[PDB]
């Protein structure tokens, strides 16, 4: 059932200022891999954002359709993030009743107006997701859940869709290493805060690459700590736990910085 | 013309608390709750009324930065907000007036002082939750003009220490800002207490028999420091507030706490309980250092 | 020299108010405990203590009698005042005063407004566990001197409705005591109110994350109640009395409520509410009636 | 085990003014029922009082021994109250233990001027019982208890006797019919309040004498809500829980006017 699986940054830079080009690159990548989501012709988009917060209980967007202006409360100087995301309320609202089933309180979230986050509106308009043609269920990262948990979710909603008959491409929208610059700099000289967090990761995004499940696995949680990866990776717990704990090998169609952050795309090889 | 910060309250910000209030703006209705909090924020309310202050100054733990210190700067902020993770109990149509020449003045003097600062300028901006929440739980008119402060990341991205100190700076150059634009001024720190908490929702949340602290010793935390606070051991509790970040998880570590203190400079005066009271089992004061009665408002 | 009702409190008497606050008189030692009741308290103290009372008035709930209504009789009053129910938290060593003259002035009063009233002076007596909390969370100096009043029988033993007016003819007779004696009088109806509650408490009773209402019902009649209180609607809560006892289980069927306020006259005047918290999931609130900051505290010229 | 059972009046007046006739009537039947008491050669007294209150849970007396004045909320015009009671500690600890095991929490009391309630102090005086020959075990009387509940509590106390190879006389210490006069009288002229009660008085005194248990079970909540008798009889049903609802037949040794309210004196024969 799962068709596809990309995993793509959230954050707004390359969207709303492509003309530095090395965030120009992340955005002409992100869009790259829109033609290879596209192509795997899914029904629905499993999208996970790091940036969807939630404290409580699971959060699963419920509400059939949701537009309007997003400001993101850091990037607001760069222009607006306008959305218009479909959700595929069956599947969202069988992933609320089945997620207690597997030990996680959920609850379904359909309200106007309600703010979607600025990742899941960044990949929606750059990869050209969110579209009745490719609706999404996206769950939402709460706090208090671990990569094991966030695995578990992943795979709930694979399961949730083979017994709907639906064809899934999987999203998970993230940051890489996190060293975000801590004043203002010249947009045009952004880089990679350090050499520490450039060889962590084009090191475990040569094992992304190669897919080697295992070594990925044990990296994961010394790379999390050492490059304070957004959210502890679990955007890619994500697309592990979509797949089920195995996929083939992956393509990195681009890697550059946002604001001292580490971004990239890629694209897996099921 | 010279400068004044009238008082600074301890004003925490449970979006329940609104939702309990049933008012215009928000969408949803309630049965009522968390009374003993809303009578606390009755007292803040009429003593407040009683100022007649030119700004209220909000420091919000909802509205986090990674670069710098935010501030709002756009006359006239309009729209819905709805908060992310309570929305079936906060959608609230706010429309606020920012004092523009105010917020410069403190994101100059930040500057100044060698702190990355921002204008927020962007008029389409959705303003959090904590920063609407306080606001009108002090003041539902929507009347006094309002500066909006971010809560710059420090505290959690550094350390605790590092944080405090940034946040402590942020809180000497508000006041530069104040004196400088001879504003009367009311300071508001937008904190909760112990937020160690469970992860049970009642089915209606305004039952109010399901409202408790969710740990004894979270409690006994939040009675300690507040207990300290009325007696006026300021520096007691500013020695203490470390370990109450690490026991309670209390999210004074935000910063409006501090930032609150430093603007006033740290004063040795007892303070007004107006309440305790826990929201889904968090510690929640509404306090008050009256400023003007103690005669160390004037700039 | 005129007579004065300075003001009404209404002053809850749960024990564990009093064990919260490690007082030397009691016993048991506690790790704080209760503090919102307890702040509630401290704001009604030093209101008080702006008033300078020649004396305050309580009638207690757990000073039950059937003969009519009882008032303490002897100068001075002492012991060791030991809860049968919670002993683990209250065991009080009490030495009070008791203004004889006023008791007696009430006891007069009431008799001749058709009560039947009778005067203890037994020495040996031992003030009930209400009175002792009240009167020292209110008052912690024991400087003030005291008119106790048993709570009678007849709202019990009878029905509410006639037993209220009992209480009311009592009131009444207790204003026109002052009013001849010309005292300077602070009225205290130590009531409690929802008493639905739970027969089970934890292994440290100052657990306050074990503290909280009983029911949702009981803490709705409160609320609603002390929010009319709050507005000065008087003659609103009293037509709900009735109701408010059957459905909430209130402690005001007592009878402390209505005896103080009808030596109030029943004002529509605003009440301060000091604080609202539950004890044992039961619903207590500390208010006050400011009769002097409302210039209804003067009765009228006094005797002799 | 159970080798005694007796009913005495709770209320104060016989012991403390045996002037008038009436009452030293009622006061020389409770003493000719403490030497019947006595002559059973008991280890252990088991004591239920109306007037000891509880709320929360069962209260148990586990205090060796209690002394003090006790006066009379009530009737502290006709004198004081000095006791000396002893508790058998052994057998009351048994009682706390066993409480709950038949669905019923309980603690154990033992503080220093704990006061005692009027029935027990007065019972203890005129029966000679609460020595330390004549040790007590004393069951509060909880107000959200049943009948059903009290006398369970007491097969229950029975029960730890016979553990204990104990000879248990049992006391239930309260009044009847309870109309108490609402005005002083002259003590003198105490007669029964009214014809009403007087009748239900001496009907199920009769029931009693005659040991019809069945006819006797029926007419008890009738009789305890019409003639308004003492916390609902509760202190009979601590008689038929230690006898196990089985005795031969009574002798009522007095019965007479106590303020209005009803009392007698019963030796149970079993
Ligand atoms: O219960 N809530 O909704 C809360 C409680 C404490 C907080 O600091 C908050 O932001 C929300
Ligand atoms: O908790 N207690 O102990 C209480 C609570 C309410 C009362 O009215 C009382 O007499 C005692
Ligand atoms: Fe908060
Ligand atoms: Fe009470």
């Amino acid at each position: 059932t799962v068709v596809s699986a990309f995993l793509v940054p959230g954050t707004p830079l390359p969207q709303l200022k492509p003309e530095v080009p090395s965030w120009g690159q992340l955005a002409a990548a992100t869009e790259r891999a829109g033609k290879a989501l596209a192509a795997s012709r899914p029904d629905v988009v499993l999208v996970y954002s790091t940036q969807w917060l939630a404290v409580l209980d699971q959060q699963w967007l419920t509400r059939p359709r949701s537009e309007g202006v997003h400001v993101d409360e850091n990037w607001y100087e760069f222009g607006d993030l306008a959305y218009d995301i479909r959700a595929d309320t069956a599947l969202a609202e069988a992933c609320v009743t089945s997620s207690p089933l597997h030990g996680v309180h959920a609850r379904g979230v359909n309200y106007d107006g309600f703010p979607i986050d600025t990742g899941t509106i960044t990949a929606c308009t750059l990869m050209g997701i969110g579209t009745d043609a490719f609706p999404l269920v996206v769950g939402s990262n709460n706090l208090y859940h671990s990569g094991e948990i966030t695995e578990k979710l992943a795979a709930l909603a694979v399961d949730c869709a083979k017994d709907q008959n639906k064809r899934v491409a999987v999203v998970g929208v993230g940051g890489l290493s996190g060293s975000l610059f801590r004043e203002e700099i010249d947009p045009r000289e952004d880089r990679i805060a350090n050499e520490e967090d450039d060889k962590w990761n084009r090191r475990v995004l040569k094992l992304i690459e190669a897919g080697d499940v295992s070594a990925l696995r044990e990296a994961m949680p010394v790379y999390a700590k050492e490059a304070r990866v957004d959210m502890g990776f679990k955007h890619l717990h994500w697309i592990l736990g979509a797949l089920k704990g195995k996929f083939s090998g992956a393509n990195v169609l681009g890697y550059g910085p946002s604001y001292g952050s580490g971004a990239a795309v890629i694209e897996f090889r099921l | 013309m010279q400068g004044e910060i009238i008082a600074g309250f301890l004003a925490p910000h449970p979006p329940h608390l609104v939702y309990g209030e049933n008012p215009p703006q928000n969408e949803p209705r309630s049965q009522g709750g968390w009374e003993v909090l809303r009578w606390a924020y009755e007292r803040a309310r009429e003593r407040l009324d009683a100022m007649k202050p030119d700004v209220l100054l909000v420091h919000s733990p909802h509205w986090i930065t990674s670069v710098g210190h935010h501030f709002l700067g756009v006359p006239e902020l309009s729209g819905k907000s709805v908060d992310p993770i309570f929305p079936n109990v906060f959608r609230y149509d706010f429309s606020l007036n920012v004092d523009v020449e105010l917020a410069e003045a403190c994101a100059e003097e930040g500057r100044k002082a060698g702190l990355v600062t921002k204008m927020m300028r962007n008029p389409k901006f959705r303003v959090d939750y904590g920063t609407i929440t306080t606001l009108h739980l002090i003041r539902p008119q929507w009347d006094i003009p309002v500066v909006g402060i971010s809560a710059n990341n420090s505290p959690y991205y550094l350390n605790t220490k590092e944080g405090m100190s940034e946040m402590d700076v942020l809180g000497k150059a508000t006041r530069e800002a104040i004196r400088k634009t001879g504003r009367k001024a009311v300071l508001l720190a937008s904190n909760t207490l112990s937020h160690w908490h469970f992860h049970e929702e009642p089915t209606i949340p305004e039952d109010m028999s399901k409202e408790y602290p969710a740990t004894m010793a979270g409690y006994q935390w939040d009675i300690r420091m507040i207990e300290l606070m009325r007696q006026g051991k300021t520096s007691e509790v500013f020695k203490l507030l470390p370990q109450f970040i690490d026991e309670a998880f209390a999210e004074v570590k935000s910063g409006a706490f501090t930032w609150m203190h430093a603007a006033m400079q740290y004063p040795e005066l007892a303070a007004e309980l107006f309440g305790y009271g826990t929201v889904i089992g968090t510690g929640n004061a509404v306090m008050e250092w009256d400023l003007r009665k103690a005669g160390l408002s004037m700039l």
